[PDB]
RNA sequence: UGUGGUGGCGAUAGCGAGAAGGAUACACCUGUUCCCAUGCCGAACACAGAAGUUAAGCUUCUUAGCGCCGAUUGUAGUGAAGGGUUUCCCUUUGUGAGAGUAGGACGUCGCCACGC
RNA sequence: GCGGUCGCCUCCUAAAAGGUAACGGAGGCGCCCAAAGGUUCCCUCAGAAUGGUUGGAAAUCAUUCGAAGAGUGUAAAGGCA
RNA sequence: AAUAGCUCACUAGUCGAGUGACCCUGCGCCGAAAAUGUACCGGGGCUAAACAUAUUACCGAAGCUGUGGACUACACCAUUA
RNA sequence: AUCCGGGAGUCAGACUGCGAGUGAUAAGAUCCGUAGUCGAAAGGGAAACAGCCCAGACCACCAGCUAAGGUCCCAAAAUAU
């Protein structure tokens, strides 16, 4: 329902492999309203969606206000790691 | 000296490749695979006994599905002859596995005759494996 | 017991002078081997397809919409 | 605005960017001052010069 | 203002699908005597005409099925600094694609004439 | 030493200006055409499907789909509807 | 040669706190055998005098500065130079 | 930086970091691009060591500050927090 929404910047540059070596995740959104951002995410928040729903569920994204339902694209893994990398949301209306 | 899978011709010799990584390339067919999570080449021999020892633990049912190919050749000059003259006579048919792609994959057999098989399979081939289903998809059916 | 090593000398192709020069005339600025780039205005095509200016000028270069190039002189 | 800038480290293993950028500002010795103005181009020289120079401001 | 002629601008201008029209204009159609023509053929090409038809071409309108143009964001790759095995990998700093998308989009501007 | 090679032209190696070696990886040349040249007009290919006597997978035909999958005297690139 | 097998299932038949199964990661172990004498820490030696994360002090060169001498070049200042 | 003249040397190069080739993606191998040092470079460090990390000596002094690398004893500096 609430997740984690946490802004970011346009370019941080390569502190993002020690964004790999925290169990970060760097997530896109753009969709319906409003246009994109980059959010944070910590990898223990969707397995409650995951192994509570499955793969077609509504993430409730929030700009720390009322909702917005999405349509989840890609949630993928990395090679010889399974963790959360290159998470291209997409939402589209009810 | 048994290859058993080719190609046809095209060009005899071939520069001697250049492999640094890879990524993605995951499970499409199954509900058992490995991941080579190391780089080497891999002749044809080692997918011969890939095969076997897959197979006689799949009795009666169950796919194998063999996703890597050798397309590239090696050369080999003799033992007396000095350096010098032109690329030897090519023999042996080998292909590249970087990290993350998958050797093998299985489906139709539950999961202990399938971890059976795969750790047959993963002490011939010079790579450490791992083990990796199909694990999940918008829809697995 | 090689039949190899044989090749042809190099002959220098490439573009050769830049935007906003100052060009005299009937100098060369792309040569070619095959009509890689066309001409446009004051420029004409020698018998090996190369490019010249006809009248002094600035050479710039444009674009035919999407699949070729031009090379033409304006003085200024 | 100003900057100060002083060599300090050696110039002696390090390409010929770098000494000719050195050469163009006025740093002869180590540990040799030289003043000059926040353009846009010294800015440029000073970030090809950072792993070489300190740099502070007047 | 309708129609015809005639130009540029990256198909965002296109392709498929559907509907409507003949005031003028355009087009089909009648014919070959004449300039003219078919390696055979008035199909074209060329020249005479005007019984009719909007069926086709053409013009206007609808449409996101194929094609086109697509931001932001994440990642591979990499200049400059560094560190380990030295086959290869990793860290700071600058720059970022290709795919995959939200989306835009069934044109825009200029001139002359005729009819109204 | 015995073998192979010695001039010229294309492609790759060649690190996206140009240049760059090896007894590195691939092919041609020591000509031809009095029209296969110049100009002025006109024109658009390879295939596939469906029928039609000899007539056959594959000749001459006919309609439709068809941006190139063809041709360019000759090796290879770059071009050309 | 069947066949006894804490009655290889249960009775809380007893006593009265935790007991299994998977992953991910930091540091180790085995795997590990050659020729004159220890014999790849430089030696001594070390349970930190090893490693990992952070913080100040200090040692360290013909590098830099301090006082002085010489030479060359451009200058200043005033004849001289 | 260019132009005009007077006078030479050089045409055997090495290794290290990074792209490639032949080789067995073996060699202090061989052959090319690209940057540094050595050749023509003394001083400090890696025990000793042309090519690796720091740094380019006009000369004197029993003065001072740091780099690379270090601080129990050979051997100068923490038995540091």
């Amino acid at each position: 329902v609430q997740l984690e929404v946490k802004e970011r910047a346009i370019r941080p540059r390569s502190l993002r492999n020690q964004l790999r070596h925290e169990g970060k995740v760097p997530a896109i959104v753009y969709g319906y309203q409003i246009e994109s951002t980059p959010i944070y995410f910590e990898e223990k928040d969707l397995s409650k969606i995951l192994r509570e729903h499955g793969a077609n569920t509504v993430i409730k994204m929030t700009v720390d206000g009322k909702n917005i339902n999405t349509l989840m694209s890609k949630a993928q893994l990395d090679t010889f790691t399974g963790q959360m990398l290159h998470v291209e949301f997409l939402s589209v209306n009810m | 000296m048994l290859v058993p899978k080719r190609v046809k011709h095209r060009r005899e010799f071939r520069g001697k490749m250049r492999g640094e990584a890879k990524g993605g390339k995951e499970v499409a067919f199954g509900e058992w695979g490995l991941q080579a999570t190391e780089s080497h080449w891999i002749t044809n021999r080692q997918i011969e006994a890939a095969r076997i020892a897959m197979t006689r633990y799949m009795k009666r049912g169950g796919k194998v599905w063999i996703k890597i190919f050798p397309h590239k050749s090696y050369t080999s000059k003799a033992i007396g002859v000095r350096m010098g003259k032109g690329k030897g006579a090519p023999e042996g048919w080998v292909s590249p596995v970087k990290r993350g792609k998958i050797m093998f994959e299985i489906a139709g057999v539950p999961e202990e005759v399938a971890r059976e098989a795969l750790r047959l399979a993963s002490h011939k081939l010079p790579v450490k494996t791992k083990i990796v289903k199909r694990e999940e998809m918008g829809g697995e059916s | 017991s090689t039949s190899n090593g044989r090749d042809s000398e190099s002959k220098r192709l490439g573009a050769k002078s830049a935007d906003g020069q100052t060009v005299t005339g009937g100098s060369i600025l792309y040569r070619q081997r095959g009509t890689k780039i066309y001409p446009g205005v004051n420029v004409g095509i020698g018998g090996d397809d190369t490019l010249f200016a006809k009248v002094d000028g600035v050479v710039r270069f444009e674009r035919k919409g999407r699949d070729k190039k031009q090379v033409s002189v304006y003085p200024v | 605005a100003e900057l100060k800038i002083t060599l300090k480290r050696s110039v002696i293993g390090r390409p010929q960017n770098q000494r000719a950028t050195v050469k163009a500002l006025g740093l002869g010795k180590v540990n040799s001052t030289v003043t000059k103005p926040a353009n846009e181009a010294i800015k440029g020289m000073v970030n090809t010069i950072s792993h070489l120079v300190d740099v502070e401001e007047v």
